[PDB]
């Protein structure tokens, strides 16, 4: 599977979560930012690595990062 | 014509004399300032078993510590200078 | 010309067949 | 890993075809394999080097064996001017009768290929005379091959496995390589020239069974130890000496004559012997510099650590470089490849102008082949040097341990370096293209007198200082009253000045405006290629567009369409882009060399001198002309021995364009197409019974770039090789 | 002469080129009525041609074995017009352009919307900064010594 | 009218007029001082 | 920390405006906020963003 | 007292050193250790020049020789040298080369072993039999005199070498006489703005 990481520069705008086409990310409670929330990646086995999340992130630099790793039938987006 | 034996022996003598008396302290000092090592520890501490400094061979009962190695070194310089002089004086070069 | 008629088809046809079959089985295992 | 590749379970768990490809493509990148350590790394590299050596020895033995078995080496040594050297016989059952008839060249009794590697001139020059010699040498090199394989296997075994510490013993390896590998080898080769080559050229058959019974010098070994070395240079070969014969032969074994042996038009064997001897001495003396196990010698770490200029304009100087080099094999490979590339180009440049092989340089196709060969090899080697450069910067470089040294400071002002390379390339491009296009327009409008033709005053001045009298600058070696001229007037200057002013050879060819222009094209090529490579190296760790690039490695597809788009952002991609510019640059240099030399050998340098000033001239008078015979290798009327090169010419064009396919069209299109094909297969009866074990997918982005570049390069090389050989050998100058 | 070249006024091939050129032009001229426009055109080409060769000869140009003017850029004082002088002129004009552009970019740097005046040129401002380039060496030299050139 | 002037001051129009003027200049200069290879 | 409207230099290495200057908009007083210093910049980044949050050790008040 | 009136002298040059006139445009003595070494080496160059200059002029006037023609006896198979007109027996290139090498190497390396920075430039002791350095103030004054005469000697040496480059084969005194011939016609002009 691919690897997805969240860093504490996250401001919890939730943009990345609603950008993922395979339901990989989600928002969890946190106290480090005003929005009282931070991103999380509990389902990277379904991650394809399209990087829409990274394109949705406002922070500089990114608070969500996708490191393409071991390649599986799910990550290759195969339907056969 | 120059005697090869006289030139070589005199040259080697001058070199060995220079190494034994006039340049000995300086050489020993600079050597004291330098020793090969990788990541802090030496090559033998790392350690390569074939990189240990020979303690036995370097031993000498000479007053200052002039050993076989220094003899080979300054001797080498001596022979080099000698054969340089010989070969040079042998040619018929004219500028 | 004698040996080439033996070695050329050997290296050009037999060898790559053996090698490709072997590598195929190896990679598929 | 439970399946191929065994060195990576990450790839092994791939259900697709990718698994195979990447398996093949990462097989030699030991650092990224599973459960690897520094030890396994160095040991595998060592064994791999032994393997490479074995392959080299086997290759050479193959060449020797085939020349001896199927060639005309003896017929060649009897008449080197009028015999085409046979590389090997050919047995192709696809041949028709005209093909069989056409390819029967030389004194062969069947189809053959003519060698353009120039092994004949080499082997003949060094002392080989018969097929038997070649066979024995082949057997010996085969023996060396077996020995090398045995050594790899041996040093892989637990008893003979060297430790990492041993590999990191730099001082010892430097001492031994400088004194032994460089020194002793060169001394021993001088030994071969004195004992075998020189007597062989004088008509004396000296082999193993008698070399102890023959004196290499009339009063041998005496003068060496006596210091009367001059006696070894007493009477050199005469100016009317015939190679391989006693006629005109002298007795000297070590000289500095300079120039060429008039018959063979190559360097004197005594000159080469004296050369190898001398450099052997410099190496041997220089090989006693570093400290080992004897209490004397230098410490490289201390030397580096001491070279920091007070005032701090270079920061901490070279402090810490010893470790960061000795720990990073990639840094070492970068330095190695850089130096090797430089000296490979040096080999080309010196071998075309100062040939050392008897009756080469008369062989025009061989010379062209050699130059092009070594210049392309040099190019690739250079790009590789600059490729292992940034791999170091990513995988190995430790910022903290390199604090404020020359390397860290190098990364500091990277923008300055890159921007100035950019300026240089930009300037050279604008003005060289501009001047060319100007001249072309002038030729078009029928006014070539309005051309801007800048004379290469500087290079011509250098030539004059070297003793060429065509431009009449009268400087240094061209000035009769110059102390530099008087200094060696009675040594090498006779032969040398005789050679540099003999305008039928390639020793400092005469140059005009065309040479100026194309030289600035070459400058453009070098500067631009280094722009790509250097920029790729310095931004390998990160940039403002991707500050954490180092966390992704040397090679990755991209970083995504976000932030404006990040295609070709990896250092690997920088390399990949740089390869095109290297191919272009070497293209220009080989074009230059080949055209100038073809016009030289044809007897009309005015052709080059007038036509090279405008690009229509290169296109029409170089490319279009010299393909006449090539494209006529086969036609509706018949075929000849050039059909191979025509077929290979087209082959190259085709492969090149396929390269264009992989380079222009990208992945998604093909992936979806393949999806429709997968559906197609699962819904086709009878064929349904057959199913794949590895899911079919489109090649990866990076994989696509690599395969595309490979087709491109292969097409490039093969096309130009076919043109070179066909155009040159079709007329032989 | 320099680089083994021969002066164009003394070059035979130079003259032969002029000859063949003029003769080609005349060979084309033979087909047209002398008073017609094509005739006047071709004749204008002939006069321009010979004036060109004559001027090149007069300028002290050196010709190769090709019969074409080659240029000497080593700094040789007999050929400063062959690179040095037009080079100085170029540098002057280019410096002018660059300095004016720099002035314009600096002038609008401190504004509400700077990019605006980069896509829609402030012609009054541009005309004010236009002639300042005439003294660009003096202006830049002083800014160099002052520290207003770089940051 | 002010808007039209603003349009005339836009980058492509400014460039067309500027390079048009330059083209005219260089053309006339090369007509009066033709075949210049020196100076 | 620095005042509102204060000109600060960026010390975060991976920032688009690294080694450059921006203006302080507001500082979060919540001590749990890891990056309180809100900064706005004259030029947008590659993501068309003109504002970013930084920590106290990532800004340097200069003039 | 500085070398350029009105020009501020460097921070590390207070004028407490003999010959300290605040001349260092390139700021080479900005590093103290380097500056000390430069003092030593300047004195060495000075003393060598002060020995060289009269050794160039004297044998040209008296010995009717030339400091450049006195070099030419070597570089040829003959290799015979003369001193005060008298041909020296051991005066051959290799011999005097070996002697010079050994002697100068010994004395220079012996100078190299000194650690005290003040004695590395002002050794004294055996090198001061007249004890002219016993009085501190007189030592300082004589130091200033030494560095000044030395620098002037260096400048003279530069003069000799450049004048030799311009007029090869002719000595400095010969050039002085040539200048005395037509001072308004025989000058550096013929070399600078000539011809
Ligand atoms: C490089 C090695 C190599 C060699 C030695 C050959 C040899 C041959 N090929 Mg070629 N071929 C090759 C590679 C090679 N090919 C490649 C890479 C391609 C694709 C570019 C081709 C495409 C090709 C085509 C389209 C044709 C050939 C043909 C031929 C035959 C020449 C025509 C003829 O008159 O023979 C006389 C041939 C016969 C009298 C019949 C041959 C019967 C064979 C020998 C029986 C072998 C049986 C045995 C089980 C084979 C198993 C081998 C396997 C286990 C390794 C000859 C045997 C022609 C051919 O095959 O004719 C039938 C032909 O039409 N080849
Ligand atoms: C480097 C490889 C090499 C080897 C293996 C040889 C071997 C030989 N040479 Mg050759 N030779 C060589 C290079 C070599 N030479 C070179 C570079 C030159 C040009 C100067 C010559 C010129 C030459 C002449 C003129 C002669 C030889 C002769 C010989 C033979 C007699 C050896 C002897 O008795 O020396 C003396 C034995 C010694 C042990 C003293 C030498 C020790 C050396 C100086 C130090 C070695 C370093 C040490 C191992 C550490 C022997 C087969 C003689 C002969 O008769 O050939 C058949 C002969 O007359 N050689
Ligand atoms: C001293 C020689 C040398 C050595 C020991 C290495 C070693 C290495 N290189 Mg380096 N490099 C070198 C020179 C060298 N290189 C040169 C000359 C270049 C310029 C081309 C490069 C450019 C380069 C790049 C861009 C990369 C490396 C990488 C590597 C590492 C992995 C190699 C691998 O597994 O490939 C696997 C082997 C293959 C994929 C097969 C290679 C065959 C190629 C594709 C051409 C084949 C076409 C064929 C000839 C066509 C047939 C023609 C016929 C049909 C007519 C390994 C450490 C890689 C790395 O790991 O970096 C971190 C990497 O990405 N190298
Ligand atoms: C023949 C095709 C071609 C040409 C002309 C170029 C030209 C250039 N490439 Mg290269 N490139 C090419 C193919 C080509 N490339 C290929 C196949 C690849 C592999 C992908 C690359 C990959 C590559 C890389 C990685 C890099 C370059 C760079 C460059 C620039 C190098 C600096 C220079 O010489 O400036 C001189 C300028 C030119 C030669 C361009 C011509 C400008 C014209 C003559 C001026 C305008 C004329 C006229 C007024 C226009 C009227 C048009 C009208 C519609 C208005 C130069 C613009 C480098 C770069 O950008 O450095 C700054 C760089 O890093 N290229
Ligand atoms: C000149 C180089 C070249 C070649 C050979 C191809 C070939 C192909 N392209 Mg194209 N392509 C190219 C340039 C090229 N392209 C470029 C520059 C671009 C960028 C615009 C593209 C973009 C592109 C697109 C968008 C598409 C293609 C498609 C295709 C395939 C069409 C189907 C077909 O005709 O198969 C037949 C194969 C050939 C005609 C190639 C030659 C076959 C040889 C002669 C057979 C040799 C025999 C044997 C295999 C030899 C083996 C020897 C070995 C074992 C030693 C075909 C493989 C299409 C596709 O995939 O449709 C199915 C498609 O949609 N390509
Ligand atoms: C390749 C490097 C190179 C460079 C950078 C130069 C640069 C120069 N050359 Mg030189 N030249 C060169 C190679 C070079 N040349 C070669 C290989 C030859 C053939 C031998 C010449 C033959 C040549 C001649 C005959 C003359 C020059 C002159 C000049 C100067 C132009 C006038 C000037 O600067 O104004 C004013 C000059 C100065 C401010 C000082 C320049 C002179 C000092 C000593 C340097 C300029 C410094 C001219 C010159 O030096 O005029 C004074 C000149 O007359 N060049
Ligand atoms: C835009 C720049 C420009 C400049 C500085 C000039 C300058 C000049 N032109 Mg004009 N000319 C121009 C553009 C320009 N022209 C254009 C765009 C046209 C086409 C309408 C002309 C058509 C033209 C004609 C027909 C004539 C001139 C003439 C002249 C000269 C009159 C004195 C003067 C040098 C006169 C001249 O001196 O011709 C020899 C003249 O008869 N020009
Ligand atoms: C990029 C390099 C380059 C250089 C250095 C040149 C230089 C030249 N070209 Mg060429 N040209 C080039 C590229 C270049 N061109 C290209 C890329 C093309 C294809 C479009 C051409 C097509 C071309 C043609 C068709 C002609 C030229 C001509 C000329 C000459 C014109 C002299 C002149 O304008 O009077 C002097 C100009 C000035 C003094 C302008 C400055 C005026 C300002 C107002 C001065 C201000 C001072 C205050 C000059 C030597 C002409 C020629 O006669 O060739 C010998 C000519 O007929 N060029
Ligand atoms: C005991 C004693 C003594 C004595 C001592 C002595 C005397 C010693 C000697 C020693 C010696 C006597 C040594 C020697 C050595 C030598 C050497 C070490 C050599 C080397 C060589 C070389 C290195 C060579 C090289 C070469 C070659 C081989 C070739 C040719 C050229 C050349 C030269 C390069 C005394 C009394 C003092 C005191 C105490 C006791
Ligand atoms: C990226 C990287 C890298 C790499 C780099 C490179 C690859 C580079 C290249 C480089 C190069 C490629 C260089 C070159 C150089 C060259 C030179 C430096 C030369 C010199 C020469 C000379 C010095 C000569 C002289 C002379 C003459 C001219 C004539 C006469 C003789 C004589 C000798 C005098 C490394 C790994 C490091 C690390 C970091 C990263
Ligand atoms: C044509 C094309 C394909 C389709 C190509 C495919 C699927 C490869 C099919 C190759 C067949 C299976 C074998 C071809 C024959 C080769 C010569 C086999 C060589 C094997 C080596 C080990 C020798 C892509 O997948 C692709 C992906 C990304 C960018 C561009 C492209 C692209 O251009």
């Amino acid at each position: 599977s691919h690897s997805v990481k969240i860093y504490d520069t996250c401001i919890g705008c939730t943009q990345c979560v609603r950008a993922c086409p395979t339901d990989v990310l989600e928002m969890i409670p946190w106290g480090g930012c005003k929005a009282k929330q931070i991103a999380s990646a509990p389902r990277t086995e379904d991650c394809v690595g399209c990087k829409r999340c990274e394109s949705a992130c406002p922070t500089d630099f990114l608070s969500v990062r996708v490191y393409l790793w071991h390649e599986t039938t799910r990550s290759m987006g195969l339907a056969y | 014509e120059l005697s090869p034996s006289l030139v070589i022996s005199l040259s080697t003598g001058l070199s060995l004399f220079l190494g034994r008396f006039v340049f000995f302290n300086f050489q020993r000092e600079n050597v004291a300032k330098q020793v090969p090592e990788q990541n802090g520890l030496t090559h033998f501490e790392a350690g390569d078993t074939r990189a240990k400094e020979y303690v036995s061979l370097l031993k000498s009962n000479d007053p200052v510590g002039f050993n076989i190695v220094d003899v080979l070194a300054w001797g080498s310089i001596g022979h080099i200078v000698a054969y340089y002089i010989l070969a040079t004086t042998s040619n018929g070069y004219d500028p | 010309i004698n040996l080439p008629s033996l070695f050329v088809p050997l290296v050009g046809l037999l060898f790559p067949a053996v090698a490709m079959a072997s590598l195929f089985l190896h990679v598929e295992k | 890993a439970l399946r191929f590749p065994r060195f990576s379970q990450g790839i092994a768990q791939d259900p697709t075809t990718r698994r195979i490809w990447f398996g093949i493509a990462t097989a030699h990148d030991f650092e990224s394999h599973d459960d690897i350590t520094e030890g396994r790394l160095y040991q595998n590299i060592f064994a791999s080097h032994f393997g490479q050596l074995a392959i080299i020895f086997l290759w050479t033995s193959g060449n020797l064996f085939h020349v001896a078995w199927q060639g005309n080496f003896e017929a060649w040594v009897q008449d080197p001017f009028h015999v085409r050297p046979i590389a090997h016989a050919i047995w192709d059952p696809h041949f028709g009768q005209p093909a069989v008839e056409a390819f029967t060249r030389g004194g062969a009794l069947g189809p053959v290929n003519n060698a353009y590697s120039g092994v004949y001139q080499w082997w003949y020059t060094i002392g080989l005379r018969t097929n038997e010699d070649l066979y024995t040498g082949a057997i010996f090199l085969l023996f060396l091959s077996f020995i090398s394989l045995l050594a790899g296997w041996l040093h892989l075994q637990p008893k003979w496995k060297p430790s990492v510490s041993w590999f990191k013993n730099a001082e010892s390896r430097l001492n031994h390589h400088l004194s032994g590998l460089f020194g002793v080898s060169s001394l021993a080769w001088a030994g071969h020239l004195v004992h075998v080559a020189i007597p062989g050229s004088r008509g004396e058959y000296v082999r193993w069974n008698n070399f102890l019974d023959v004196l290499p010098h009339p009063q041998g070994l005496g003068p060496l130890l006596t210091g009367q070395w001059n006696l070894y240079a007493q009477n050199p070969s005469s100016s009317n000496h015939l190679f391989g014969t006693t006629q005109g032969a002298g007795t000297a074994i070590l000289t500095i004559l300079g120039g060429f042996h008039p018959q063979t038009q190559s360097l004197w064997l005594t000159d080469m012997a004296h050369h190898h001897l001398a450099i052997a001495f410099l190496f041997l003396i220089g090989g006693h510099m570093y400290r080992t196990n004897f209490g004397i010698g230098h410490s490289i770490k201390y030397i580096l650590e001491a070279h920091i200029p007070p005032g701090g304009r270079l920061g901490r100087g070279h402090k810490g470089l010893y470790d960061t080099i000795n720990n990073s094999i990639h840094f070492q490979l970068g330095l190695a490849l850089a130096s090797l590339g430089v000296i490979t180009s040096l080999v080309a440049q010196h071998m075309y102008s100062l040939p050392a092989y008897a009756f080469i340089a008369q062989d025009f196709t061989t010379q062209a082949a050699l130059y092009t060969h070594h210049q392309y090899i040099a190019g690739f080697i250079m790009t590789g040097a600059f490729a292992h450069g940034p791999i170091f910067f990513i995988r190995d470089y430790n910022p903290e341990q390199n604090a404020d040294n020359v390397l860290a400071r190098m990364l500091e002002h990277k923008e300055a370096i890159i921007s100035h390379l950019s300026w240089a390339s930009l300037f050279l491009g604008f003005h060289t293209l501009g001047l060319y296009v100007h001249n072309d327009v002038m030729l078009a409008f029928g006014t070539p007198e309005k051309q801007i033709l800048i004379e290469p005053i500087f290079a011509q001045w250098i030539q004059s200082a070297h003793g060429k009298t065509t431009y009449g600058f009268d400087v240094l070696l061209s000035s009769t009253n110059g102390p530099a001229l008087n200094a060696g007037r009675n040594i090498w200057l006779p032969g040398w000045l005789n050679a540099i002013n003999e305008n039928s050879n390639s020793l400092f060819l005469t140059i005009g405006p065309g040479d100026f222009l194309v030289h600035h094209a070459i400058a453009l090529g070098l500067h631009t290629t280094t722009l790509i490579l250097v920029k790729g190296a310095l931004d390998a760790r990160g940039s403002k567009l991707m500050p954490d690039k180092k966390d992704f490695g040397y090679s990755f597809p991209c970083d995504g369409p976000g932030r404006g788009g990040t295609c070709d952002i990896s250092a690997w991609d920088a390399f990949y882009l740089a390869v095109f510019w290297m191919l272009n640059t070497i293209g220009w240099v080989t074009f230059y060399w080949h055209w100038k030399h073809i016009t030289l050998w044809r007897g009309n340098v005015s052709q080059f001198n007038e036509s090279s000033t405008y690009l229509m001239g290169w296109l029409r008078d170089y490319l279009w002309l010299n393909s006449s015979q090539l494209i006529n290798g086969y036609n509706p009327f018949g075929m000849n021995s050039l059909s191979v090169w025509a077929w290979m010419f087209l082959f190259g064009h085709l492969v090149w364009a396929t390269g264009f396919m992989f380079l222009i069209s990208w992945r998604g299109y093909w992936q979806e197409l393949i999806e429709t094909l997968a559906w197609a297969h699962e819904r086709t009866p009878l064929a349904n019974l057959i199913r794949w074990r590895d899911k079919p997918v489109a090649l990866s982005i990076v994989q696509a770039r690599l395969v595309g570049l490979v087709h491109f390069s292969v097409g490039y090389i093969f096309t130009y090789a076919a043109f070179l050989i066909a155009s040159t050998s079709g007329k032989f100058g | 002469d320099i680089s083994g070249l021969t002066p164009c006024k003394e070059s035979k091939q130079f003259a032969k080129r002029e000859k063949q050129a003029l003769k080609k032009l005349q060979a084309s001229l033979k087909l047209y009525a002398d008073d017609s426009a094509p005739a006047l055109a071709i004749k204008a080409t002939m006069e321009k041609t010979k004036k060109r060769f004559d001027n090149y000869g007069k300028y002290g140009l050196l010709c190769g074995s090709d019969g074409l003017p080659h240029l000497i850029v080593s700094g040789d004082q007999r050929h400063w017009g062959e690179f040095i002088t037009p080079g100085i002129l170029f540098l002057y004009i280019a410096g002018w352009i660059g300095w004016v552009g720099r002035s314009y970019l600096i002038a609008i740097r401190d504004e509400k919307k700077p990019t605006q005046k980069e896509i829609i040129i402030d012609v009054p401002l541009a005309s004010r900064l236009l002639f300042r380039g005439f003294s660009w060496p003096v202006a830049a030299y002083r800014e160099l010594l002052n520290g207003e050139l770089v940051d | 009218m002010r808007d039209l002037k603003t349009y005339l001051s836009v980058a492509p129009v400014v460039s067309t007029l500027w390079f048009g003027a330059l083209a005219g200049l260089l053309i006339e200069i090369n007509r009066f001082f033709p075949d210049a290879l020196i100076f | 920390g620095p005042k509102r409207g204060a000109k600060v230099k960026i010390l975060r290495k991976e920032s688009y405006w690294y080694k450059g200057t921006g203006s302080v908009v507001a500082v979060d007083q919540d001590p749990n906020t890891r990056y309180p210093v809100v900064v706005r910049f004259n030029k947008v980044n590659y993501a068309n963003v003109s504002t970013n949050n930084y920590a106290l050790d990532e800004i340097q008040e200069v003039e | 007292a500085h070398w350029m009136p009105g020009e501020p002298r460097p921070a590390y040059l207070d004028g407490s050193a003999p010959g300290d006139f605040g001349f260092d445009p390139l700021g080479l003595g900005e590093v103290p250790a380097n500056l000390e070494r430069y003092k030593e080496s300047e004195l060495i160059h000075c003393r060598w020049a002060m020995l060289a200059v009269p050794g160039i002029l004297v044998p040209e006037a008296l010995g009717y020789g030339n400091w450049v023609k006195a070099q030419e006896w070597a570089a040829l198979p003959g290799g015979q040298a003369t001193y005060l007109g008298n041909p020296v027996p051991w005066g051959t290139l290799p011999t005097i080369l070996a002697i010079e090498f050994l002697a100068i190497a010994f004395v220079e390396h012996q100078r190299s072993m000194e650690k005290d920075p003040e004695k590395k430039k002002y050794p004294g002791g055996a090198f001061d039999p007249l004890g002219y350095s016993k009085d501190p103030k007189k030592l300082e004054e004589l130091k200033v005199k030494e560095i000044k005469n030395g620098r002037l000697a260096l400048l003279a040496f530069v003069g000799f070498c450049v004048q030799q480059s311009a007029y090869p084969g002719t000595g400095p005194l010969e050039n002085l006489a040539t200048h005395l011939a037509d001072p308004w016609h025989n000058n550096i002009g013929d070399i600078l703005i000539g011809f």
